[PDB]
RNA sequence: AAACUGCGAAUGGCUCAUUAAAUCAGUUAUGGUUCCUUUGGUCGCUCGUACUUGGAUAACUGUGGUAAUUCUAGAGCUAAUACAUGCCGACGGGCGCUGACCCCCUUCGCGGGGGGGAUGCGUGCAUUUAUCAGUGGUGACUCUAGAUAACCUCGGGCCGAUCGCACGCCGGCGGCGACGACCCAUUCGAACGUCUGCCCUAUCAACUUUCGAUGGUAGUCGCCGUGCCUACCAUGGUGACCACGGGUGACGGGGAAUCAGGGUUCGAUUCCGGAGAGGGAGCCUGAGAAACGGCUACCACAUCCAAGGAAGGCAGCAGGCGCGCAAAUU
């Protein structure tokens, strides 16, 4: 679509799109191979990442983000930011005096690559730790599992 | 703090140095060198606390500055020089060679070796990388860099270094069935055959090891040091062969030894 | 003498944070190198670890690459025409990374003429200046002539680049950071990137 | 020393690729 | 040649300070009228300006061209001038020696 | 002796004022950084006065000023592992791109090939940019290594103009060291992130919002990741699972007292981490400090003075005053 929405040109820094090609040797568009990498830890590169046109330098698959550290999960709580969502991690904290637990939660802002189209509120996301991407963001969505009630 | 620290409190010193608590406030802070601060034995602890060749640090300095102490074939005059695992200490004046080898309690034993064994040392290769227009390089736990290693040598293997020339003369691969010592953790100083390596991508691989008496333990891969091909070590082992007796068997052995005298 | 700490900022909750220590030297920042276009002027900066940064205050010349032809040349920088960050940087003609500049096309024109034996950016009314029809035509044997003829099959240049060569100055993007390395290196704009930046420049002016 | 080390590693590397090629040829042949 | 001096409070004259009075400068290594006590040390020091007025305790003068007659105790004496050249090339230059 | 040079003075010691997810603890990460020293490697890999180059300055001599200081100013010498400059040599050339010229064969449609090639440009490591190809490695690189086109900072980077000992060998070849310089590892770290955990308070229920608040794009700066800052854009982000605010006779922890089981209280205090040096702020040098037994300024206090100026920082060890119920030897 309209990839060039910013004031600066948007492109994958590792893909050279200005190679000289003669006109008569054209099959489809002239030349635009798409850069992507397979992240480790058994995660599958989304098909939209391989055959997409979006430009996201913070994408785990087509961007400049290396996933290393903790692999966590959460439920999507808010999706009101650009390429960023807020997930909620619920857990039980043990108070030893009463030998009991209490519900606590942490809100975590994670980068959502546009390769995960159709991500709802309430479905599980597996996020991986990366370098600080902004003031509060340090995790990238690596997998999206749909909610149980989602048809 | 600003900049690096230069002191070591006696109580913050590694416990395997077996330093007491009333001698002083400070422990000899190991100098920077081939081995890490907590995985080394400074020359002063070896020449004073283990060998009793000196009574004070002044006498350790007096010995070292006569150039009587060689570490890995080179004379060292730094009394806090960090000597670590597999390092060979040669005192030619007294004609004795030692190899710094862990005890089953996790301590560096006073293990005397023959002068023929003192010619070489085992080194666990820490990394292999290509640099300098295609030249392969190898880095060991001893922190020595070797150019043009054998193409079959990989990370976690063990090489044999001839101390006179410092080049690889043999190597054991990291394979199941090879003898290995443990150089860190709860099982430090134990010797056994590698049984299986469970791999955890993005985390620490765990290696399972079986003693010569049939006891099975496990460590992280970073704590495994291959000693010999098969179950035959390439170095001399201390009086305890890496078999960690339980406290009950230690008590029984001590009582049997005591009752045999008198 | 500015700072670069993250603890003077509000927390994620928006609450105020209390500084538990004074500014540290490693959190320091330095004034921006507003790299102008002019005769070369670089001030070396002593940085953490004892290393050196090259704070370019003035640069009139850079190293720019024609990517399709793989022709990298040293070239005078003429003007700053577009800045995606701040339009003011264009008004002050500041060289920063990713700013669009006009570079002299003469080195790339010279390489093209000496490589393809084809005129480029040359007005048809003119009949070449003295002492350059030789490098265009020369006295070559059959082998050299057939080599240049084989090169001629891949010598077509896109119309946008051709028009730029007629005007004598090319559009380029600065890809190095002049305030950190003292250099204004970059690449000539081509293809859809050139189309986008021409559209942006004409929309701005 | 540079020349001798380069020559020795050239010989050893050639022998190692010979061994690898022979082993892979035996593997594919059967 | 006027080579400096000290004002009535003893503060020495500094070459670049184009003032009649006394200023306070932050001086570092290399500057005159200052001797650093540790590496990188700079001190704020009072220095007298380079212009010669009547408010000087002493003025330093170096005779550059000799007059017509000797000045008693100044230009008629002799100097042992110890410490001849020590670097070998300086020895050759002084005595016009050759490589042989 | 002195003085120049080098190194250290960023450790240690003291104290607990600040500080309420801050510090800190365990856990991870740096594939997002810097690293003096130690240890190992690399260091004729660059095709372009050397049997040793230049000018200074200390110490020293001599002349001085001020009441006053670890104040220093003229003059006369003289060194370097200080500061600068700079070369034979390896060195024979190879490689890449050029291309006046010549040979052989096929069809005298050379549609094609194979070579030798003289002048010319550029070569190694490091830096910056662009492009290409897929030696080793990783769970995963936009890794490592390679190739190409060039750049290559006057505030210009490596490629030794150094010192000792032992002595030699038919102008040459040398043994053992010390010191120094890139670079790459290593060690010692530092820095910045991950996950979880902290006292009381609702007579604190909404807070933040370009005085960047949350995210995006581009940059700047920074050692590097990052609203760290800037410009545009979006309108976000946190909260009864207690946000925000307030209080703390609150540095955190290891730990201490008490304790049937469970708990309660304490932890300024010798170990680890943090912070500070009267209060703030700003820096210089350096690998490392926003250092205070470093500097600069203001604020408070305060010392000497010849009234012009000069010099300060015991929460170091003793010791004094003050404070107090309360704590030792100049």
């Amino acid at each position: 679509a309209d990839i060039q929405t910013e004031r600066a040109y948007q492109k994958q820094p590792t893909i050279f799109q200005n190679k000289k090609r003669v006109l008569l040797g054209e099959t489809g568009k002239e030349k635009l191979p798409r850069y992507y990498k397979n992240i480790g830890l058994g995660f599958k590169t989304p098909k939209e990442a391989i055959e997409g046109t979006y430009i996201d330098k913070k994408c785990p698959f087509t961007g400049n983000v290396s996933i290393r550290g903790r692999i966590l999960s959460g439920v999507v709580t808010k999706m009101k930011m650009q390429r960023t969502i807020v997930i909620r991690r619920d857990y039980l904290h043990y108070i030893r005096k009463y030998n009991r637990f209490e519900k606590r939660h942490k809100n975590m802002s994670v980068h959502l690559s546009p390769c995960f189209r159709d991500v709802q509120i309430g479905d599980i996301v597996t996020v991986g730790e990366c370098r600080p991407l902004s003031k509060t963001v340090r995790f990238n969505v690596l997998k999206v599992t749909k909610a149980a009630g989602t048809k | 703090a600003r900049g690096p620290k230069k002191h070591l409190k006696r109580v913050a010193a590694p416990k395997h140095w077996m330093l007491d608590k009333l001698t002083g406030v400070f422990a000899p802070r190991p100098s920077t060198g081939p081995h890490k601060l907590r995985e080394c034995l400074p020359l002063i602890i070896f020449l004073r606390n283990r060998l009793k060749y000196a009574l004070t640090g002044d006498e350790v300095k007096k010995i070292c500055m006569q150039r009587f102490i060689k570490i890995d074939g080179k004379v060292r005059t730094d009394i806090t020089y960090p000597a670590g695992f597999m390092d060979v200490i040669s005192i030619d004046k007294t004609g004795e060679n030692f190899r710094l080898i862990y005890d089953t309690k996790g301590r560096f034993a006073v293990h005397r070796i023959t002068p023929e064994e003192a010619k070489y040392k085992l080194c666990k290769v820490r990394k292999i990388f290509v640099g300098t227009k295609g030249i392969p390089h190898l880095v060991t736990h001893d922190a020595r860099t070797i150019r043009y290693p054998d193409p079959l040598i990989k990370v976690n293997d063990t090489i044999q270094i001839d101390l006179e020339t410092g080049k690889i003369t043999d190597f054991i691969k990291f394979d199941t069935g090879n003898l290995c010592m443990v150089t860190g953790g709860a099982n430090l100083g134990r010797i056994g055959v590698i049984t299986n390596r469970e791999r955890h991508p993005g985390s620490f691989d765990v290696v399972h090891v079986k003693d010569a008496n049939g006891n099975s333990f496990a460590t992280r891969l970073s704590n495994i040091f291959v000693i010999g091909k098969g179950n035959k070590p390439w170095i001399s082992l201390p009086r305890g062969k890496g078999i960690r007796l339980t406290i009950a068997e230690e008590r029984d052995k001590r009582l049997a030894a005591k009752q045999s005298s008198g | 003498g500015i700072s670069r700490d993250n603890w003077h900022k509000r927390r994620k909750t928006g609450g105020k944070r209390k500084p538990y220590h004074k500014k540290r030297k490693y959190e320091l920042g330095r004034p921006a190198a507003n790299t102008k276009i002019g005769p070369r002027r670089i001030h070396t900066v002593r940085v953490r670890g004892g290393n050196k940064k090259y704070r370019a205050l003035r640069l009139d010349v850079g190293n720019f690459s024609w990517g399709s032809e793989c022709c990298t040349r040293k070239t005078r920088i003429i003007d700053v025409v577009y800045n995606a960050s701040n339009n003011e940087l264009v008004r002050t003609k500041t060289l920063v990374k990713n700013c669009i500049v006009l570079i002299d096309s003469t080195p790339y024109r010279q390489w093209y003429e000496s490589h393809y034996a084809l005129p480029l950016g040359r007005k048809k009314g003119a009949k070449l200046t003295p002492e350059e029809e030789e490098i265009l035509n020369k006295k070559r044997s059959k082998k050299i002539q057939k080599k240049y003829d084989e090169r001629k099959k891949n010598a077509k240049i896109s119309s946008l680049l051709e028009e730029q060569f007629q005007q004598g100055k090319l559009l380029a993007c600065i890809a190095s950071r002049p305030g950190q390395c003292g250099r204004a290196d970059g690449y000539v704009l081509e293809g859809k990137e050139l189309e986008f930046y021409l559209r942006k420049i004409k929309a701005r002016k | 020393k540079n020349k001798e080390e380069a020559a020795e590693y050239a010989k050893l590397l050639a022998k190692r690729m010979k061994e690898a090629r022979e082993k892979r040829q035996e593997q594919i042949a059967k | 040649r006027i080579s400096g001096g000290n004002d009535k409070q003893g503060f020495p004259m500094k070459q670049g300070v184009l003032t009649h009075g006394r200023v306070r400068l932050l001086l570092s290594k290399g500057h005159s009228c200052y001797r650093p006590r540790r590496t990188g040390e700079r001190k704020r020091k009072s220095v007298r300006g380079c212009i010669v007025d009547a408010n000087l305790s002493v003025l330093n003068l170096v005779i550059v061209k000799k007059g017509e007659k000797d000045i008693p105790g100044l230009t008629d004496t002799t100097v042992p001038r110890r410490l001849g050249p020590k670097r070998a090339s300086r020895i050759r230059k002084l005595f016009n020696l050759s490589k042989e």
